[PDB]
RNA sequence: GGCUACGUAGCUCAGUUGGUAGAGCACAUCACUCAUAAUGAUGGGGUCACAGGUUCGAAUCCCGUCGUAGCCACCA
RNA sequence: AAAGAAUUGCUAGUAAUACGUAAAUUAGUAUGUUACGGUGAAUAUUCUAACUGUUUCGCACUAAUCACUCAUCACGCGUUGAA
RNA sequence: GAAAGAAUUAAAUUAAUAUAAUGGUAUAACUGUGCGAUAAUUGUAACACAAACGAGUGAAACAAGUACGUAAGUAUGGCAUAAUGAACAAAUAACACUGAUUGUAAAGGUUAUUGAUAACGAAUAAAAGUUACGCUAGGGAAGGGUAAUAUAGCGAAAGAGUAGAUAUUGUAAGCUAUGUUUGCCACCUUCGACUCAACAUUUCCUCUUGGUUGUAAAAGCUAAGAAGGGUUUGACUGUUCGUCAAUUAAAAUGUUACGUGAGUUGGGUUAAAUACGAUGUGAAUCAGUAUGGUUCCUAUCUGCUGAAGGAAA
RNA sequence: AUAUAUUUUAGUAAUAGAUAAAAAUAUGUACAGUAAAAUUGUAAGGAAAACAAUAAUAACUUUCUC
RNA sequence: CAAUCUCUAAUUGGUAGUUUUGAUGGUCAUUAUCAGCAAAAGUAUCUGAAUAAGUCCAUAAAUAAAUAUAUAAAAUU
RNA sequence: AUAAUUGAGGUCCCGCAUGAAUGACGUAAUGAUACAACAACUGUCUCCCCUUUAAGCUAAGUGAAAUUGAAAUCGUAGUGA
RNA sequence: AAUAUUUAAAAUCAAAUAUAUAUAUAUUUGUUAAUAGAUAAUAUACGGAUCUUAAUAAUAAGAAUUAUUUAAUUCCUUGGAAUAUUAUAUUUUAAAAUAUAAAUACUGAAUAUCUAAAUAUUAUUAUUAUA
RNA sequence: UAGCCUUUAUAAAUAAUAAUUAUUAUAUAAUAUAUUAUAUAAAGAAUGGUACAGCAAUUAAUAUAUAUUAGGGAACUAGUUUUUUAAUAAUAUUAAAUCUCGAAAUAUUUAAUUAUAUAUAAUAAAGAGUCAGAUUAUGUGCGAUAAGGUAAAUAAUCUAAAGGGAAACAGCCCAGAUUAAGAUAUAAAGUUCCUAAUAAAUAAUAAGUGAAAUAAAUAUUAAAAU
């Protein structure tokens, strides 16, 4: 006899964020083979097609005009704002930064170059 | 010619499966198309082998071949290649090779069909007939105005059935994505696209 | 991973301490014979194992790898 | 690019000759045949194979050594032993 | 009205992708071309995915430097998912950290790199068999289920039957029953002979009966009812079976722990002895052959065969 | 026309285009483009070598012109 | 010479200590892809695979490409 | 050979898988070896019967054993580790 | 009557529900039975008895099977109303009239409630003497 | 080791569990062809590719007095027709573990809201046991659409659960024993007797069919409808 009992494990491939869900920079919104969904707003992709989020927000999968036959996974700076942002008003970007009210500190930042 | 041998280049063994119980209300396969007499199943679906439809085909072919322009239109083709282990051998060890090719035939399904020149309707009756007692379902006579079986106990005619233009259905109830293309095509957003 | 010493012709084998393309061998044709062979003579093919240097001059020395195997190392 | 094992002719007007000449056969064709002259040599008997006549010895051969002839093995049909 | 350009629409990812298969890819991830050959770079990497640990995966950002690009920017190898291996012990460098009295050193550490443990979380640098002379600890880490097969039946009837499928026969395929065979499952850890048999009926004989151009008669053949009675003795073999001989009205088929070893036997199967053929380097071994060869039991209960006592008559 | 001198040419070698599915540098970046099959043909050429051809121009810009 | 002591080497079932994986009648043990897998993810068995993997690909197509030819300058001549 | 022989002896040789001191082959004698045949004999058997003694049984005396969760311990069918 | 199919509510018709509503639209429901085939071994084996009704004749039985249902029956919107039934009482001549009731089928667990008791926790009290 | 269990605690604590809202369309009304409110309909934010459904592309199967490409025959004087043989096209019809162009429900799953707080999650410090599982139902792999078989997926029970029902019964149908009490509601299952509890209605059966473990093709006899 001879048997074919050979096999690799399940690749854990779903979505691993979801739609209206909170995301901090980093998080990996999807995993998947090949871009089945293409990286969307405030969004980065990496080497295995990753979707991952390049700032904290809300997690939209949503359809863009401009790219037809391609579904979207981006992030939302807000829960207020319809992620297939409306295309010539301006981007709602977060500064993302504090400054350094302590006088030392604010020195220290200064001297660093 | 083939249809109770097909010629798949690359043979491979197939797992078991279950015969369809056509919930949803087919039909396909299940109406007189080529001829004026046929042949249909009656019962709860069933596994018909190649020698069995052989024999049947056979059996039907007494009939046919005296009568001028007779004709028999053999409906399935036995597609699932069935692999046997034998009653001798123990449990496990791999899968069994290749015996036999079967065909899984729903409850309404057509097997046979007939027309000869000089064919009486009560001859094609008994040729069916004799038909389906080589074969393991229970089997009916099914003319042109016999109406379609669906269920054990249930009957439809295709005729009734309604006629759609599904695009138009489409266009007022409308898919997501079918809307996101529609948009694409408008000019505010294929002008500024900027490939 | 390092170190060897061998691989000429279809077969067997020379040749080797440099100024060589040579042997019989089994194989196909005639040859003397009632006929057939044994025996006599026709010729046969080598990149002298892939492939580069030193002497007008190396198949033979210095070798770049190929083939098939040895040997050492590492072997936790 | 004067030719391997082998093998042919020839002792004198012979062989040899890149010496020529003629006829027979033809309507016509000689590297063949049959004939003619010209010039003209080299060599030499003792040993062995063959083959003719001589002889010695032998001879189971006589269609005469392609003679005759011996045994197994194989094929059939008897006979008689052993068991 | 014409020419040129910009192109758009439709189609396509069936080609091509270093490589399997899958997902993705023309907005190209595919292809061509310039430069380049750098990011197949150096320190910190949060946060996620995955996830027992060991590991694995995506990766924002901060800092040093590089390449291309007018710029925006892009590059921390390859469209993605395989391409792999822990410690320990050695080895090579760099580091300037320790330097066993002090100074050097040795030796250890840090950082980078090296070769495999494929039984692939790797027990050792280094290990095969045999026992029917065996031993200890434990585990069970014919009956039951099934009915493929087997046996029997049914439906339909190709076809034999001098003619006519259905007197008799009945391909291959169809639908069942049985638990009598050979299997499968793993809940559950002795063949034959003798002796005595009980039960079944799917009846071999005997009784009744239907059919039989294939019942003239007589012998038969086939089918229905029928289990009252009956159903073998020898040669060979351990055999059941089978072959034969002689009979019989007939020499039916099963079930009963393939009835019956606290009833008998022990020929077969079987351990120790031994030999043979084969297998093995060998000890020994065998879906082999042969000679030899170990269990016993006064019956408590049930049950059955007989026999009493007591009793409510 | 011819002699010498001094030079020059001739080492004769493919890409001529940001080349685009023959083969060749498989990682970076910048710019650009589209494959395949099938069909109709064509010297040897044949089922199978190579080359050609094979969806639609409404609107827009520029140019010439009635 | 040989014998004995000490060191060193060859040989050894003569003799002693050990061992003889898990899964199977030589084949499977690690990794990847699809199905099985039942529209998130996961999902087994001696399940089916035209299964595939223990990799492959790099230091290279260079040099030259602005002040130049006789003479004189050096506000580019 | 037997009414009838998977046994025995003789003979043949596709020796699955004989063979010469793991000796080869054929004999005389021997063997509580193994197998087979003939004779004779018989209770081995057809087919058992009768008899004898020691037990068995009863009475007297002495007085075991293995075993035993507890037991007020029937048949059949069904069920059920 | 005869021949040949089908055994069906898809269509069709009928009935019911929901939206505008004497109609339309949408939905839901309604389409055979018996026998034979039939079958092994301790003993019939629905768990057992036994169960298919019958006038004369009962103050009285009439599936204890299968299928669709109800809780006396019929309309109206679980509820009321009417109808007869059954039982009883009263009055009149064994009958008639009047009225009262029954209509909530029942059994059924160590389920739940009630009824009491215990412990633990949460939240309120009372009495007695980290109060 | 993780999973599941236990103990003791911790909070700028509800982060847990369940559902709703979220969408699309219609009608009406009010403002500026758009927005809000109200009502109704629609399996109703996002993710998906199984059933079903389908034959598109892939892989397979069938048919054409149809067309083309050649071949084998065949009749008249190389040309031509017919009866065709395969392939390709066209048209019609079909199916698949590794086909899905359509496509559910269940599912995964997010925010806020409401409801569960005599309740959950999370964290901290500590103790375990377990890693032989079984059956039933559904969807599969293996087996023969065999097994009280085997392998896993989901749920439940048993395991560790007594009580009522299923004749008897680990796993089925109900239901969770703190101790009693026994009036009232009951569950599943029952109501001729054994045995706690019953009366009716309309049909059908006559075979003891059947009456708590439904046996098939087929045959005969009826019965309806056309
Ligand atoms: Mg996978
Ligand atoms: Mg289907
Ligand atoms: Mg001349
Ligand atoms: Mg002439
Ligand atoms: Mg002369
Ligand atoms: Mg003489
Ligand atoms: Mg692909
Ligand atoms: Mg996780
Ligand atoms: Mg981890
Ligand atoms: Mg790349
Ligand atoms: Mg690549
Ligand atoms: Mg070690
Ligand atoms: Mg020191
Ligand atoms: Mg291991
Ligand atoms: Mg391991
Ligand atoms: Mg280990
Ligand atoms: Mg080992
Ligand atoms: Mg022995
Ligand atoms: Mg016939
Ligand atoms: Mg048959
Ligand atoms: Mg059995
Ligand atoms: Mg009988
Ligand atoms: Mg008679
Ligand atoms: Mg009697
Ligand atoms: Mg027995
Ligand atoms: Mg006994
Ligand atoms: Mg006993
Ligand atoms: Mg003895
Ligand atoms: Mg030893
Ligand atoms: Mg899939
Ligand atoms: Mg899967
Ligand atoms: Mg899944
Ligand atoms: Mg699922
Ligand atoms: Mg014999
Ligand atoms: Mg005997
Ligand atoms: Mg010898
Ligand atoms: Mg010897
Ligand atoms: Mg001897
Ligand atoms: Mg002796
Ligand atoms: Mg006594
Ligand atoms: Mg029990
Ligand atoms: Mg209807
Ligand atoms: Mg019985
Ligand atoms: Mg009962
Ligand atoms: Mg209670
Ligand atoms: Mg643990
Ligand atoms: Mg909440
Ligand atoms: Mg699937
Ligand atoms: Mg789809
Ligand atoms: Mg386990
Ligand atoms: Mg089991
Ligand atoms: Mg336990
Ligand atoms: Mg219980
Ligand atoms: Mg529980
Ligand atoms: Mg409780
Ligand atoms: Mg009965
Ligand atoms: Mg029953």
């Amino acid at each position: 006899s001879r048997t074919s009992m050979k096999d690799s494990a399940g690749r854990r491939l779903g979505p691993k964020k979801y739609e209206g869900q909170d995301v901090s920079t980093g998080e990996i919104i999807m995993r998947q083979r090949g871009t089945k969904f293409y990286p969307g707003e405030n969004v980065g992709i990496g080497k295995d097609h990753s979707i991952f989020a390049l700032e904290p927000g809300v997690v939209r999968y949503y359809l863009d005009p401009f790219h037809p036959k391609r579904k979207f996974i981006g992030v939302a700076l807000r829960r207020d704002l319809k992620l297939p942002s409306p295309h010539f008003e301006p981007t709602v970007r977060r500064f993302g930064r504090f400054e350094l009210t302590n006088k030392r500190a604010a020195y220290k930042e200064e001297n660093s170059i | 010619k083939h249809e109770y041998a097909p010629r798949f280049k690359i043979v491979q063994k197939k797992q078991k499966g279950r015969v369809p119980v056509r919930t949803g209300g087919s039909i396909k396969g299940s109406t007189l198309q080529f001829g004026k007499y046929g042949l249909r199943l009656k019962s709860e679906g069933i596994r018909i082998s190649a020698q069995q439809l052989k024999e049947a085909d056979n059996a039907i072919m007494r009939y046919v071949r005296p009568l001028n322009n007779g004709h028999l239109w053999r409906r399935l083709c036995t597609n699932v290649a069935v692999c046997i282990k034998g009653n001798e051998t123990r449990m496990g060890k791999g899968k069994g090779g290749f015996d036999h090719w079967m065909v899984r035939v729903p409850t309404g399904k057509i097997l046979f069909e007939i027309n000869g020149d000089d064919l009486h309707e009560k001859v094609a009756r008994e040729a069916f007939r004799k038909a389906g007692t080589k074969l393991p379902g229970v089997y009916e006579f099914v003319s042109l105005d016999s109406l379609v079986r669906v269920g054990l106990h249930s009957f439809k005619n295709p005729k009734d059935d309604p006629v759609k233009n599904f695009y138009d259905e489409n266009a007022k109830k409308p898919s997501k994505k079918y809307l996101n293309i529609l948009k694409s095509q408008e000019p505010q957003y294929k002008l500024f696209r900027g490939r």
